[PDB]
RNA sequence: AAUUGUUGAAAGGGAAGGGCAUUUGAUCAGACAU
RNA sequence: AACUGGCGAUGCGGGAUGAACCGAACGUAGAGUUAAGGUGCCGGAAUACACGCUCAUCAGACACCACAAAAGGUGUUAGUU
RNA sequence: CCCUGAAAAUGGAUGGCGCUCAAGCGUGUUACCUAUACUCUACCGUCAGGGUUGAUAUGAUGCCCUGACGAGUAGGCAGGCGUGGAGGUCAGUGACGAAGCCUAGACCGUAAGGUCGGGUCGAACGGCCUCUAGUGCAGAUCUUGGUGGUAGUAGCAAAUAU
RNA sequence: UUUGCUCCACACAAUAUAGAUGGAUACGAAUAAGGCGUCCUUGUGGCGUCGCUGAACCAUAGCAGGCUAGCAACGGUGCACUUGGCGGAAAGGCCUUGGGUGCUUGCUGGCGAAUUGCAAUGUCAUUUUGCGUGGGGAUAAAUCAUUUGUAUACGACUUAGA
């Protein structure tokens, strides 16, 4: 029950990895543009390591929708679960991660009560 | 380059096909006679046939009209160049200099 | 299109019939080459004497159990002549060259069955007459090969046994023919006719 | 896991016995429509006859 | 040239049969014993397969071993070897 | 390049100096119109003093054989510069048409002499009607009263890469 | 009858290649009875399959397939392109597909 | 730069390699050439040294 | 974290690692259920 | 040193291989046509068609490029006088 | 065209196999193969030219239309992600478990990174508008600290002998 | 060595497949020559015919190939046996006898198909293993340790010990 959008098509995937983060622990798999002068990966060789570009950007119409088709919308509480009783079709409520057991419920009742959608539901529940 | 003399078929499909104005710097496809009504409007080119005139038979304001027209963005030739290697003149077997006639041919494959 | 051809090596030009049989080799048909010692190469005799010897030269210095190993058995000799045509370093060439046997002579398995020829590998349709050749068996003795004569004789076997064969196939393929004209001009006999049969 | 309509049986009975009689006019077509097609070998489908 | 078949006599001396185990003093010395059998009813088999080597034979050697209990050594595995028959034809050989 | 011959004659500019000109005519072997105009202003310009650019065009006319079946035997002179020099050359060819014979003079002066289109000059290609007149035996050898000679070891193409049965090449 | 079979057979010959790059994603199909473009150009809007058996059921079979259409000619030997839903693995090269006879226009 | 002085190689080459021999009893490689003349007689024997 | 032991999985014919594409195995979200 | 174009700062297809050469300069994808270069096999593409030459008991095989000369041959082919 | 002229050192290179009416040389005509090139389309971004006051799901820095373009070291600028700390705010999260840590489990962003589930854990921490800086590491024969293969290896053999 | 091992038949399950989906259909030799039929004086003979591709030949109709009736022949074919040979180059196959049984689309009939819904390989092959069935069949070595020196750095090698 979410608003109708066009196919989300992802033109990347596979996480843009920083080159050598195989080879060497110290260095981190977050990306970072290489700077060195004779690097195979600043000039693009063949076979190397793909870069992040601008031209890898999502469609500005599915950009930030969840392959439910929504977005998600971090929720701490009941009084910013209200914040979406009128787009329900359009945001997710997200239980934010130091929500207690006994504070989820709550949002999860109030939640299906209002029809907004909780992309975690299954948190910290003691079933 | 390759150039030479265009006949009317040749001149036609190509304005037809990618034929594109000049409209506030902007390269506005001839759609409808009403584009180049707005613009050569001036110099009584009314109409895509009106434009194809003035450029076939080069005519007073064959400068405006041509300048009107976007410079047109052709594909390579169906069926290739006919030349294992292009970049000889035509006369020594290859592709560029004055084709005259036979540019029909490779415009009409290029469109 | 069958699933193992068998190609008489006899009149063959080496090259040409390498070139083809790793083609269909890669393209996945099964493929037995017998006999080898008759196969053909462009040139004289002494002209491919010394290409061989030439190759033999070559090998490791350091430790000549690491060099090229030069093969000298004559279905060897096509072997490595097809093996350099097939990316052999790879699983693909590994695979194709799998689905290859090469025999000198024609084997049991095989002396049953339908051997097959290749028309663009044939010497006598591929060489201009005049042009001297050489027999893969005649080389492969002069550079080193010890089974000429035990293959020579088990060839003279073989083709002693497969001549009482088809002494039988003959006569009784006569027969056939005979059989087969006397239906002719009968009723179904006619009808076919005029369908083609 | 785990029956035809009446209608539809007496309907192909019908045009089933319309169409034999109109079958039974030519030599073979009867044993023809009883055979299934299948390609032998060296059959070309772009060469072959339909 | 390979070896077609090899026919062996009905009774081997201990110091050969020594030759097949590396632990004779505990071994069940059963060696050639479904083979010794062969040689009942008139060693049909044991004819059967030397007409064969006749029929395909084209270098005949015979296993020998040596009465190495003959020699001073203190070893008492006899050794054991192929010589090759120079003479008549193969059914010569055989037979010899 | 499956040449056709094409005759083209062309003039200087006239002027009030001297109006109507003489016309100059020639023959010219080419692969179309562009090469045969190149062709006559190129020799044009070899012969008198006149380039394109102060001349022009007046026609330009394919010729077609008169008897494009009856086979004759053309003789045709020929000069063509070599790796060191150039050279008159004067050779017979059996063929059907003009354009055929200059087509197999180029292909076999390439192949003789590694002579490229660009460094041969057609002299003259010229029928010779009268037998006798022929000097070269390649020629003279098939002018032969009931000639007949047979084709032997004909190989076939094949349309299978397998052929079943060891073939034959008789004829 | 002792064969059923309705489909050409073919032999899955390479992915789109340059000398040195390959396309997975159109492969090359020969087909046993075409050896010209003319003769290939009947075979073009046809559906491929590549029949495979693995060792896990899945969907009440062993065997699956992946499907795909023959696209245009290639080359002057009757070989065909062909354009699969999932490309099919390079493992396959000289494999057999079946080139089924439908969309038909006879 | 060139062996100053020649020499002859040490050592023999076509006996490589120098490991130890497969078994204490040495295979006799080669036989005698037969001939079908001459009666049916061995063509080698053994004995300790 | 480097580094190490056991268990479990997988691969391994003179490196390992990587990119594109898919087969195979394991694992997993969403949606019809509205 | 002069002009220009490049490499440096530049990846891509080709020259097997290479900073400079040939084609061509780059967002991410899909389809189509080509450039340079190629179509026996490795290797995707005609063991295409056509006319001739060459047999080397060290052939030849593609520009930059990974060389060959003066002088000779009754090897052979086409020519001139 | 071919041959002689033509001699260099590890084994060896028309790239290799191999090729002889060629898979060689000269030439001609077609067909065909494929680049991040060309043509068309979608999308991302940039630039430029424009439309939009109507109360406004607000915000004109917003929404929308049209066209072209996109390589790049040194360097310049811009838009952003992250950290310690400060003012304001969310009457924010939290012993019903904050922070941290592990997690070939999930989602979002082209990316810097952001979010979620699971385990461990025990007491503080975060979103936004701003302010401030001792704010971002792979290198510096970097500093300190810790740990590897080498490797159960070199070796533990002078001075008489137990 | 206490029901371990091998082989035979089917039964289930697992296991994968370099890739069944009518048949790998057997002279030899030359190509400026052969194949086949035929005749005789048997020859390097005569005569005739064929090639110009396997586009062939064989096989091919039935519930993925059902149940039944008859006609005409005494054939063709599968299966399990049986008889006798040939084959050692990687023989592991090739022929052959006899009857039994099954089918026979060589020819004419009768009944069934549906519904997998307009296609979805719509699953029919063989490779290995394991456990069961009930039926046979056969009842040892090697190594450590000790020992010798024809050996040896240690492994290894060569010996001997109920």
């Amino acid at each position: 029950a979410s608003l109708p959008h066009p196919k989300i098509v992802k033109k990347h995937t596979k996480k843009f990895k920083r080159h050598h983060s195989d080879r060497y622990h110290r260095v981190a798999e977050n990306w970072r543009k290489q700077k060195g002068i004779d690097s195979v990966v600043r000039r693009r060789f063949r076979g190397n390591i793909s870069q992040p570009k601008i031209g890898y950007g999502s469609n500005k119409k599915t950009k930030f929708l969840s392959p439910s088709g929504h977005k998600t919308f971090l929720v701490a509480n009941v009084k910013d679960l209200e914040t979406l009783t009128m787009h329900t079709k359009t945001y997710a409520a997200e239980i934010a991660h130091n929500i207690s057991a006994k504070n989820r419920v709550v949002i999860l009742a109030r939640a299906k009560a209002l029809g907004i959608k909780v992309t975690n539901p299954k948190g910290r529940l003691a079933l | 380059v390759a150039y030479g003399y265009p006949s009317y078929s040749t001149i036609r499909q190509l304005v037809y096909k990618r034929g594109f104005g000049k409209i506030n710097k902007q390269r506005v496809p001839l759609s409808d006679n009403a584009i180049i009504e707005a613009n050569l409007g001036k110099y009584g080119i009314l109409s895509i046939d009106d434009l194809i005139h003035e450029i076939i038979t080069v005519g007073p304001h064959f400068k405006q009209a041509n300048n009107f027209l976007w410079p047109f963005k052709l594909s390579n030739p169906s069926g290739g160049w006919g030349v294992p290697r292009k970049f000889k003149h035509f006369i020594q077997g290859g592709s560029f200099g004055n084709r005259e006639e036979f540019i029909n041919k490779l415009v009409k494959s290029m469109n | 299109v069958e699933p193992v051809v068998v190609i008489d090596g006899k009149g063959h030009l080496v090259g040409r019939l390498a070139s083809v049989v790793a083609k269909q080799l890669l393209n996945g048909q099964k493929i037995v080459v017998v006999r080898a010692e008759e196969l053909n190469i462009s040139g004289e005799f002494f002209r491919n004497k010394l290409k061989y010897h030439d190759f033999l030269r070559k090998a490791t210095a350091f430790n000549k159990t690491r060099g090229p190993f030069h093969f000298r058995a004559p279905s060897r000799i096509f072997y490595k002549a097809l093996r350099g045509m097939v990316s052999h370093k790879t699983a693909r060439g590994k695979a194709a060259l799998e689905r290859l046997k090469v025999f000198e002579g024609i084997p049991p398995p095989y002396d049953k069955k339908k051997r097959v020829v290749v028309p663009q590998a044939l010497r006598v349709l591929r060489l201009k007459p005049g042009r001297k050749y050489t027999t893969l068996g005649k080389l492969s003795t002069s550079v080193g090969w010890k089974y000429e004569d035990v293959v020579a004789k088990l060839e003279a076997k073989r083709k002693v046994s497969s001549a009482e064969y088809y002494a039988k196939k003959r006569a009784f393929t006569k027969k056939v023919a005979s059989a087969n004209a006397t239906a002719a001009e009968s009723d179904v006999a006619k009808q076919l006719a005029a369908l083609g049969y | 896991a785990k029956e035809i309509k009446t209608e539809r049986v007496e309907d192909q009975k019908v045009v089933d016995k319309a169409l034999l009689a109109e079958i039974k006019k030519t030599p073979l077509l009867k044993q023809y429509l009883s055979a299934s097609f299948s390609l032998k070998n060296g059959d070309k489908p772009h060469l072959l006859k339909f | 040239l390979r070896s077609l078949t090899t026919v062996w006599a009905e009774h081997l001396s201990d110091e050969v049969k020594r030759r097949f185990y590396k632990n004779w003093y505990k071994s069940k010395k059963k060696a050639f014993t479904k083979y010794s059998a062969k040689y009942a009813q008139d060693g049909a088999g044991i004819e059967r397969e030397l007409a064969r080597i006749k029929k395909y034979a084209s270098v005949v050697r015979v296993l020998v071993h040596t009465q190495i209990r003959k020699t001073p050594l203190a070893q008492k595995k006899a050794h054991l070897a192929e010589i090759q028959l120079n003479g008549g034809s193969i059914s010569e050989k055989v037979d010899w | 390049a499956h040449f056709k011959e094409y005759q083209v004659i062309g003039r200087r500019l006239p002027t009030e100096s001297v109006p109507e000109p003489k016309l100059f005519r020639m023959r010219i072997f080419a692969s179309n119109e562009v090469i045969a105009k190149s062709r006559y202003w190129y020799f044009l310009q070899k012969l008198h003093k006149v380039k394109k650019a102060s001349g022009e065009i007046v026609s330009i006319n394919q010729i077609n054989e008169a008897h494009p079946t009856k086979v004759k035997n053309f003789g045709v002179w020929v000069r063509y510069d070599s790796r060191s020099g150039t050279h008159n050359m004067y050779k017979e060819i059996r063929d059907v048409s003009r354009v055929a014979a200059v087509e197999t003079l180029y292909q076999d002066m390439a192949a003789r002499h590694r002579a490229r289109f660009r460094s041969i000059h057609i002299l003259k290609v010229a029928e010779i009607e009268k037998t006798a007149d022929v000097k070269r035996q390649y020629v003279k050898q098939f002018l032969t009263k009931d000639l007949k000679f047979p084709l032997p070891h004909r190989v076939q193409k094949s349309t299978k890469t397998f052929s079943y049965k060891r073939p034959s090449t008789f004829y | 009858a002792e064969s059923h079979r309705l489909y050409v057979k073919g032999k899955h010959l390479s992915y789109q290649r340059s000398k040195r790059v390959n396309n997975p994603n159109v492969s090359l199909i020969k087909i046993e009875g075409v050896a010209t473009p003319q003769d290939a150009q009947f075979y073009l809007g046809k559906r491929i399959a590549y029949v495979y058996r693995a060792s896990k059921e899945v969907r009440g079979s062993k065997i699956r397939v992946m499907w795909g259409k023959v696209t245009r000619t290639h080359g002057n030997s009757g070989v065909v392109r062909a354009t699969f839903r999932n490309n099919l693995p390079a493992k396959t090269f000289g494999a057999s597909v079946r080139i089924f006879l439908y969309p038909s226009n006879i | 730069s060139h062996r100053k002085y020649e020499a002859p190689r040490h050592g023999h080459l076509g006996f490589l390699p120098r490991k130890r021999a497969a078994s204490i009893r040495a295979r006799v490689k080669a036989f005698p050439k037969d001939d079908r003349s001459k009666p049916v007689a061995l063509t080698s024997f053994l004995g300790y040294k």
